[PDB]
């Protein structure tokens, strides 16, 4: 049986890291008074 | 070559006013939602549902003219023309709000209408449909406070009324009686509306300062042509300014043009979702420690618990002229107030 | 491709792929139920909301005695 | 512990500000 | 049995019907009438 | 055809405008509306 | 390589690694089901049905097993209070293992559909590609969804071959789980008739069974097919999107509004239950008819079954929660555990006195008394010095008839104006305020979070069928437009139909 | 050799006709009195 | 009631005045189309 | 560029503003009368100046209920006669 | 204390009646709509560079002399959608039109802080509307204005001795 | 102050979870090239 075809790669740039961090870290900081309340 | 072909034909013409199959959902009901509007803010009134003048007829001009909701005790009716409530009678219907359902059903229609006109002309032009998905955030506004909100609640009576002065009051019944400036949702739309309209006035300014000369006069709009391959202002000079001047810039037309897609749309969605919670009274209201402290410690007082006072004033001063079927009287010793005021 | 008992028995119901009627077919005809259909949920909004209101239809929760 | 969480947070951001400027994958040209 | 409102749904229903047929009526029309060439 | 300058009927119906609001202004101060 | 936002991507030509997908989600939502149950059998308190029911309990799965006829322990206990019943297997904690079992065992089916992908069964015979025949596919599953829509309503919910169903009289005092038989007139769309239910599924069941057969055997018209892109799976996914908000907003709806799939015993009342007054118009009816009928005060009064009384008091409304402020119903106002009476004011004159109740919208409200024709005569002021209302001023009492505090009168006025100050919540309870440690603030009840979870995920959904369906009908420019368009099938004018070149002038 | 009535005719008038007797009718307004 | 022909007699002349104006120019358009 | 007649090119043609300056005050006109005669008043039912409250009355008529609103504002109406 | 500050100043000074905030509201709501018009039309119209298994920005290489979209054919779109002379065909007045419209609606919102400042409130109807007794005659500006009183009479509770807060 | 005590497990799962994420694509990225 052949190996799959249809796998691909990923990727995730820097600067993609960069706004899904900021992205993260702005959300837990206005929720996290939430959670707390 | 039959009959559907040859309508298809002539709904799909060129013209100054494209119609297309969507163009008969979209232009009966946005002609009406509109004449709705126009025709009950000149003539009708809201005596009978509200206890207020809302047209130009009786006195009122343009800010605090308004098609009003229908009286509470209407509940979700839809109030058809031809229904129980008003039994045909187009004037009762008028007086009970008919105009309120009217606006807000064939707006709602039209702008499934747009929506599908956005598609139909991307379609027929070979684009990518992206700016009918950026309208799916106007769509979501609109459903969830005009239908859902009331819908949530004991009646229409408690939507927006359509009219200036009249969704001011509805800004600060939010603020009395949901704390909507507290709601995590509210802000992360106020930070897409505000976020965009930085984007907006940002954008635009740093393309209209690293222009390219391509032209010898002082105005230089004349030197632009749109069928110019080359691109007419340097995304490179204004990229070192930005990374100069704020640390980061944009390096991908694409991507930053998505960005300004991305930015608003998101921070109405959030809004939508907001709004919902507070269809069913869903509040961020309090905050529990806060309210611990403060009950046993009459000495600890933030800008949390001064705005609960305020609300406090909002809820007990409007509501008896906001919600007259509550016959709410409160008689004068017991209205909160402060020193002296 | 693998062939497995269960895969031949069920072949021939993934097996017709891209296969049509002609040009409009049943199309008028599906045209009728969706217009059924629609009339007919109408009637049961309207018997929730209370603009259609109907004899012994008591649409309350005191219709539960 | 609930001063620490957001000071930790404030913080963090503070940081990834510093690497996205000094840090960030230089734009290159053609 | 036929109530009010019943008598009202079936006013509101070929309301409807009439505004949509006289409309697709006319826009047959115009279509045949306006053909493209072709 | 094109008989009327183009810049008349801008000015025509400019002053057109200019009458009828302020008419929709001088009656804010009179008669309904007015506080009086 | 594919962006994060598009690894699932490659399931799209590869329908084993599909089916193995979906399976996983299938094991990981009845694994879901399994663990919450558990938690929630390790969490309720079956002691008291009247004044700690499941839904001040903060039970989320626990009252849609008894909505089927799941009511019972293996510890012995049932929901309706009875003691030393025997459930079989078919308890809660039976019902929680079968949906673990099924997890697993959907997981190593997964991991079997994963490693064989390439089964023949998934290829086109004649091209030799993976192809799948979506028409045929839905005459099949929908024909299954006919069968088992109508077994469902023709024996579980009759008790042909079931336990039928919840039901309970309009004031949710005496639920149960109670085969019905259906109802086949125009009463049976009335949300308030369970009878409707079992006519529906009966009914819907053969239109399935009868449409599935026509799905399977007659192939879809060519302009249909070419229109919906039933070549493509992800219009099904598109229409499949739709249909699933459709859905989603009714049960939300229904929920809010309340029919008779969603009981009170289970759920909790509904905020237009309190709107309208609707178990105090009850109570005072049966007040007034003991009383004609010779009762005394005390006597009409402690007539007055507790259940009936809780359900007149705000905080079980629904819409008096907030967003944030998390758990049961309990962690709020407390454990309930007695009614004190039905409080009675008098000014000095011996009038009797209305404190006007609390609305729904308001946090926080004024103490206020009226007579019984609306006029005020007492308050609670906020200004003392102009103050003419007072309780102080005008002798106000309370007494209590029915409950515990039965036949008692308290006169010094910060007692009265103490009861004055529940008097607007409703009827007046007793709460445990330690053993949860409650902090006093009203909770919304399951009912408000089911309502608000399914509109919420409803409206994304929208969305969600807005994204397919443009990938759908423009998949030929997902990547971009054509590099060799050009300004005349653009520009106005160059072709009497727009977007046809054969219309060209 | 253009039509004179087109649909774009029609949008025109749907929209101007009212308006103007709107405008009249807002007009008569500013002289009601109390 | 009589309130109502007065309103409406201004808009028929208006008709009218239009109609009589620009009737030979529309008919060109009617044979034109075929 | 999609032939109709251009905009500019008709509102100087001496055709135009030949119906135009009839069409355009005749419509202005009818819309005066219908307030100036207190139609729009009966057709719409908006209260008059002397028709909001009945001489020694200060309550609104605020319709309360569903199904018997027309005949609530219609009784109120007969309490002005 | 962002939201106290701008509570009491509606209190004070009717803020949303006044129409320099109207411009504002006006050009935050028009820029945010114009950010998404134009990021959903460029957007819309990016030159197939890439196939379906990637990223489209890696369409655009940073500094590369041709555009990345086709105007043309996005006026095209937006043209029709609208009508033709409602869309713009030449991107310096795009672009400056973006530029100009947040800003100006937000000079006259920071004017309208500006002026209220000096206490030239926004407009007042409160009764404005009465009947032929001489009956006050509610609309929604009253409404407005109840809700301004009872932030009036509540905030800084303690601090007035006195019948008007002048300040 | 008397605030919730999930609040804490709750903000640090928030954070770590979503970041471990991006990171772990990250990092395989860089080790293509
Ligand atoms: C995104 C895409 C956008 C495209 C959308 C296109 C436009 C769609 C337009 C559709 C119009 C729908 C309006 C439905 C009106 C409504 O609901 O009408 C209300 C009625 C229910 O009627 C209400 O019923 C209430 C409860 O009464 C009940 O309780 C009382 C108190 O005990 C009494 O017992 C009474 O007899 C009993 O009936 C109150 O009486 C209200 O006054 C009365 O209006 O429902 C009904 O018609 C039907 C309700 C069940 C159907 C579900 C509706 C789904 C949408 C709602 C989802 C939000 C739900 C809120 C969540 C937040
Ligand atoms: C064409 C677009 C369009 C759309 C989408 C709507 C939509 C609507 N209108 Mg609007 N309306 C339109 C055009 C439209 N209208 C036009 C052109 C006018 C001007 C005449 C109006 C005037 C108008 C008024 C005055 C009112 C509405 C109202 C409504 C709402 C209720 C309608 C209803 O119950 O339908 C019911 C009817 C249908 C759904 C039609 C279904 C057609 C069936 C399937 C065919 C039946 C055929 C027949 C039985 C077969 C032959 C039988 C035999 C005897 C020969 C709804 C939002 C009401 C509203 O807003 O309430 C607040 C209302 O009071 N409309
Ligand atoms: C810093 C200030 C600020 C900012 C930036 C915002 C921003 C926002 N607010 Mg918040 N607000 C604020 C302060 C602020 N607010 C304060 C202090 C309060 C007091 C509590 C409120 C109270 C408040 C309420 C009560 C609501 C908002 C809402 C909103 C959102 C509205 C989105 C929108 O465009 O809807 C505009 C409307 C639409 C987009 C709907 C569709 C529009 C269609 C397309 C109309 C088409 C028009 C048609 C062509 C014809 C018109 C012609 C005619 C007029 C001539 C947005 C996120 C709303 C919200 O969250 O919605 C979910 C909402 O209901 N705000
Ligand atoms: C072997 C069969 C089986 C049985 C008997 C049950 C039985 C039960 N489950 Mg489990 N369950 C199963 C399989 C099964 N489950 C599987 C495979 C999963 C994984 C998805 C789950 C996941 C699951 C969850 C997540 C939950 C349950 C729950 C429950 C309980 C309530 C069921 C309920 O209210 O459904 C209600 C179901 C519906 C209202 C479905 C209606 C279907 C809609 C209307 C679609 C119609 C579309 C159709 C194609 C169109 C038809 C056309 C028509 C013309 C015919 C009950 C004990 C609940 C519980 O208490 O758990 C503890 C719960 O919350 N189950
Ligand atoms: C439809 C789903 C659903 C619903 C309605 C409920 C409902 C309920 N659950 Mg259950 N639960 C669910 C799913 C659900 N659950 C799931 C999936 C799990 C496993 C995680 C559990 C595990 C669970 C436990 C362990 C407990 C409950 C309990 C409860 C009750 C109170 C819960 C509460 O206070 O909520 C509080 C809700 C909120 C504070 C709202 C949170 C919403 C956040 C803020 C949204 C996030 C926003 C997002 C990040 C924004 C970014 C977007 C943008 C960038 C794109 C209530 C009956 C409790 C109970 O009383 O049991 C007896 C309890 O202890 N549930
Ligand atoms: C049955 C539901 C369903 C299914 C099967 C799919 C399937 C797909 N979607 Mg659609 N979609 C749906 C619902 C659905 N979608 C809805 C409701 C929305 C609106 C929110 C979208 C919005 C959407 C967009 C905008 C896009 C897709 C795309 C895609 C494809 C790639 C997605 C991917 O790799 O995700 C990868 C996602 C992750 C690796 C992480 C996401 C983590 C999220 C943010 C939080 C997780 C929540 C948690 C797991 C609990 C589950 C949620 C709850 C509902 C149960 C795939 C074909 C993509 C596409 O078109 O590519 C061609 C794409 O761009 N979808
Ligand atoms: C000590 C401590 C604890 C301090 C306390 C301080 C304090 C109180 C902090 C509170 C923080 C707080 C919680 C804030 C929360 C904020 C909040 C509400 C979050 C919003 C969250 C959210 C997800 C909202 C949804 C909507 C959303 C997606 C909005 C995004 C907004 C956003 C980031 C917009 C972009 C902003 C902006 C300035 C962009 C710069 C762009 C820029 C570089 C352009 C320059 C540029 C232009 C060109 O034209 C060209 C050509 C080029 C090349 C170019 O480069
Ligand atoms: C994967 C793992 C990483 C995921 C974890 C991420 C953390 C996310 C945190 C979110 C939860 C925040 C909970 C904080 C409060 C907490 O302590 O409560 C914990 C609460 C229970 O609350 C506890 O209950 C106790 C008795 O059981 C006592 O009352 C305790 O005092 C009380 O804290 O738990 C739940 O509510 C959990 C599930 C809630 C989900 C149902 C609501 C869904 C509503 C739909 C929202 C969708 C919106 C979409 C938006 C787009
Ligand atoms: C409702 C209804 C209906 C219909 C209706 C309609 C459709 C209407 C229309 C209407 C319309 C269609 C209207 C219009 C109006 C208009 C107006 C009223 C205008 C005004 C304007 C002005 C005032 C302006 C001014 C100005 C300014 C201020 C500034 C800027 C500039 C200018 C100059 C513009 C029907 C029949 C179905 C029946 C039922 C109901
Ligand atoms: C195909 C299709 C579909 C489906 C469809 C269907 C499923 C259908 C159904 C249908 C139906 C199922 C229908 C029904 C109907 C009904 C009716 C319409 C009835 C009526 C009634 C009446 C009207 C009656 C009356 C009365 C009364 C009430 C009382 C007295 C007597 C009398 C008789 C008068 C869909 C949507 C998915 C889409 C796609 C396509
Ligand atoms: C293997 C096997 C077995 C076993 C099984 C088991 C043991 C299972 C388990 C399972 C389970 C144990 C599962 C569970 C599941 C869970 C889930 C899957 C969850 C989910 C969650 C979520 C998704 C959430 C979300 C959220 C959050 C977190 C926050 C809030 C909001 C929301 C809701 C969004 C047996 C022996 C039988 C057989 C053989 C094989
Ligand atoms: O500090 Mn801050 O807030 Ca301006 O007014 Mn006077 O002062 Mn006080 O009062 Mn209102
Ligand atoms: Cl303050
Ligand atoms: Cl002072
Ligand atoms: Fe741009």
């Amino acid at each position: 049986m052949e190996p799959n075809p249809n796998r691909q790669p990923v990727e995730l740039n820097r600067t993609s890291l960069y706004l899904g961090l900021l992205l993260i870290l702005v959300l837990a900081l206005l929720f996290s008074s939430y959670f707390f309340n | 070559r039959g009959w559907f072909d040859i309508l298809d034909d002539w709904l799909k013409r060129d013209r100054f006013v494209f119609v297309g199959w969507s163009g008969i959902l979209l232009f009966p009901c946005a002609y009406l939602a509109l004449g709705g509007w126009l025709t009950g803010t000149t003539f009708v009134t809201s005596w009978y549902t509200h206890g207020l003048a809302s047209s130009y007829l009786e006195g009122c001009n343009f800010l605090t003219v308004a098609v009003s909701t229908p009286a509470n005790s209407m509940g979700h009716s839809l109030l058809l023309l031809w229904g129980p409530e008003a039994q045909g009678d187009f004037t009762r219907w008028c007086q009970l709000g008919g105009l309120w359902t009217f606006i807000a059903l064939h707006g709602a229609f039209g702008l499934i209408g747009f929506m599908l006109r956005q598609f139909e002309i991307a379609r027929l032009v070979g684009v990518r449909p992206y700016n009918a998905i950026a309208f799916s955030a106007p769509i979501a506004v609109f459903v969830s406070v005009f239908l859902i909100y009331p819908l949530g609640q004991s009646s229409w009576f408690f939507a927006p009324s359509f009219g200036v002065a009249a969704i001011f009051r509805f800004l600060l019944f939010f603020q009395g009686f949901h704390n909507w400036t507290l709601n995590p949702f509210h802000m992360m739309g106020v930070a897409g509306v505000l976020g965009g309209a930085l984007l907006c006035a940002i954008h635009g300014a740093t393309v209209e300062n690293t222009l390219f000369q391509d032209g010898e006069g002082a105005s230089t709009f004349r030197a632009f042509n749109p069928t110019q391959a080359e691109e007419t202002y340097s995304m490179v000079t204004a990229n070192r300014f930005w990374s100069q001047i704020f640390g980061i810039a944009f390096s991908n037309k694409r991507w930053l043009h998505f960005f300004m897609l991305f930015v608003p749309v998101t921070g109405l969605w959030m809004s939508a979702i907001g709004v919902v919670g507070l269809a069913l009274n869903l509040r961020s209201y309090d905050f529990i420690s806060q309210e611990i402290r403060a009950a046993e410690d009459p000495e600890f007082e933030t800008f949390y618990t001064k705005n609960l006072l305020l609300n406090e004033g909002i809820r007990a001063w409007m509501a008896p002229q906001d919600q007259p079927h509550e016959n709410f009287v409160f008689p004068e010793e017991v209205l909160p107030r402060g020193n002296a005021l | 491709a693998r062939r497995t008992w269960l895969g031949d028995i069920l072949r021939p119901l993934n097996s017709e792929y891209g296969k049509v009627a002609p040009g409009w077919g049943t199309t008028p005809l599906m045209a009728v139920f969706m217009g059924l259909f629609l009339v007919f949920l109408l009637i049961i909004l309207e018997i929730y909301n209370s603009t259609l209101i109907l004899d012994g239809v008591n649409v309350s929760w005191k219709a539960l005695g | 512990m609930e001063t620490i969480t957001y000071v930790f947070i404030f913080a963090c951001i503070i940081a990834l500000f510093f690497f996205a400027i000094f840090f960030r994958e230089p734009p290159r040209i053609t | 049995t036929i109530t009010p409102s019943l008598k009202g749904f079936f006013i509101g229903l070929l309301s409807g019907a009439v505004v949509l047929g006289l409309t697709f009526a006319v826009l047959i029309a115009i279509s045949q009438i306006d053909k493209v060439q072709r | 055809g094109g008989r009327i300058p183009l810049w008349i009927v801008a000015t025509v119906a400019g002053m057109g405008v200019i009458v009828i609001v302020g008419l929709f202004f001088y009656g804010a101060y009179a008669g309904l509306g007015s506080s009086l | 390589g594919l962006p994060w936002y598009r690894v699932h991507t490659v399931l799209i030509n590869d329908p084993g690694r599909l089916i193995a997908a979906h399976l996983m989600h299938t094991a990981l939502v009845a694994g879901w089901a399994g663990s919450m149950a558990l938690y929630e059998l390790a969490t309720f308190d079956p002691s008291d049905p009247v004044l700690n029911p499941m839904w001040r309990q903060g039970m989320f799965v626990l009252p849609f097993m008894a909505r089927l006829g799941v009511t019972g322990s293996w510890s012995g206990w049932s929901i309706t209070g009875e003691t030393g019943i025997d459930p079989g297997f078919w308890s809660f904690e039976g019902v929680a293992l079968a949906h673990i079992v099924l997890s697993g065992l959907l997981f190593l089916a997964a991991c079997w559909h994963w490693v064989y992908w390439d089964l023949e069964l998934f290829r086109d015979p004649r091209t030799g590609e993976p192809a799948l025949d979506l028409p045929k596919m839905f005459g099949i599953h929908l024909f299954l969804a006919g069968l088992l829509c109508f077994g469902f309503g023709a024996f579980h919910l009759t008790g042909l071959f079931g336990p039928g169903m919840w039901v309970s009289d309009p004031y949710g005092l005496t639920g149960s789980v109670q085969p019905v038989a259906p109802e086949w007139g125009p009463d049976g769309f009335n949300p308030y008739n369970p009878g409707g239910v079992v006519a529906h599924h009966i009914a819907a069941g053969i239109v399935g069974i009868i449409a599935g057969l026509f799905h399977i055997l007659v192939r879809p018209p060519q302009r249909l097919y070419k229109a919906l892109r039933m070549g493509n799976i992800e219009t099904v996914l598109s229409s499949s999107i739709a249909a699933v908000f459709f859905a989603a907003f009714v049960v939300a709806g229904t929920m809010w509004y309340g029919s008779a799939t969603t009981p009170i015993e289970l759920f909790g009342p509904t905020r237009y239950q309190w709107d309208s007054s609707y178990f105090q118009q009850e109570i005072n009816r049966r007040v007034q008819a003991s009383l004609a009928s010779g009762a005394t005060l005390e006597e009409a009064w402690s007539a007055i079954p507790e259940k009936l009384a809780f359900y007149d008091y705000i905080g079980n409304n629904p819409a008096k929660g907030g967003l944030f402020r998390t758990g049961p119903m309990n962690k709020g106002d407390g454990i309930a555990q007695a009614w004190k009476g039905h409080a009675v004011f008098r000014n000095k004159e011996g009038e009797e006195l209305f404190v006007r109740r609390m609305p729904a919208f308001f946090e926080s409200f004024p103490v206020i008394l009226t007579d019984k024709n609306g006029v005020v005569k007492a308050d609670i002021p906020f200004r003392r010095a102009e103050s003419k209302y007072s309780f102080e001023q005008q002798g106000v009492t309370v007494s209590f008839y029915g409950g515990e505090l039965n036949g008692q009168t308290f006169t010094d006025p910060p007692t009265v104006k103490s009861y004055a100050r529940k008097a607007i919540f409703g009827e007046i309870f007793e709460f445990d305020t330690e053993t949860l440690n409650s902090d006093g603030i009203f909770r919304t009840s399951p009912r408000g979070w089911f309502t608000f979870a399914h509109a919420v995920f409803a409206l994304l959904f929208f969305f969600g069928h807005i994204w397919h369906g443009a990938r759908t009908l423009f998949r030929d420019v997902f990547s971009g437009i054509d590099p060799e368009l050009s300004p005349e099938q653009v520009e106005w004018g160059f072709y009497q139909k727009v977007g046809d070149v054969t219309t060209r002038r | 050799s253009y039509p004179i009535f087109t649909v774009r005719w029609v949008a025109v008038h749907t929209l101007a006709v009212p308006t103007i007797f709107f405008l009249g009718a807002i007009a008569a307004m500013q002289f009601i009195q109390r | 009631d009589w309130r109502v022909l007065v309103v409406l007699l201004p808009v028929l002349l208006a008709a009218g005045w239009a109609v009589r104006n620009i009737l030979p120019y529309a008919v060109k358009q009617v044979q034109k189309l075929l | 560029t999609t032939g109709e007649r251009p905009f500019s090119d008709i509102i100087t043609s001496v055709r135009y503003w030949v119906i135009h300056s009839i069409t355009i005050p005749a419509l202005f006109i009818a819309g005066w009368l219908f307030v100036s005669t207190g139609l729009a008043y009966d057709v719409f039912g908006t209260p008059r100046p002397d028709s909001y409250y009945a001489q020694e009355q200060r309550s609104i008529p605020l319709v309360t209920d569903r199904f018997e609103a027309k005949q609530q504002v219609e009784t109120f109406l007969e309490q002005l006669k | 204390g962002t939201f106290n500050f701008m509570i009491v100043f509606q209190a004070e000074h009717n803020i949303l009646m006044h129409p320099f905030h109207q411009l504002g509201v006006a050009g935050v709501f028009g820029g945010a709509l114009f950010c998404a018009m134009h990021g959903s039309l460029v957007t819309s119209s990016l030159i197939r560079e890439t196939t379906e298994t990637e990223s489209a920005n890696y369409g655009y290489k940073f500094g590369q002399e041709e555009e990345t979209y086709n105007i043309v054919a996005a006026h095209g779109y937006f043209g029709r959608l609208i009508f033709q002379y409602a869309s713009f065909n030449n991107s310096r007045s795009l672009h400056f039109f973006l530029a100009a419209w947040p800003v100006v609606g937000v000079w006259f919102t920071a004017l309208g802080i500006s002026t209220m400042a000096f206490n030239l409130n926004g407009f007042n109807f409160n009764h404005s509307v009465i009947d032929a007794k001489g009956n006050v005659i509610n609309t929604w500006a009253d409404i407005i204005n109840r809700a301004n009183l009872g932030m009036e009479v509540m905030h800084e509770r303690n601090a007035h001795n006195f019948p008007l807060d002048l300040a | 102050m008397e605030v919730n005590q999930l609040g804490l497990i709750a903000t640090a799962l928030f954070v770590l979870v979503p970041s471990v994420f991006l990171i772990i694509l990250y990092v395989q990225t860089e080790s293509q090239q």
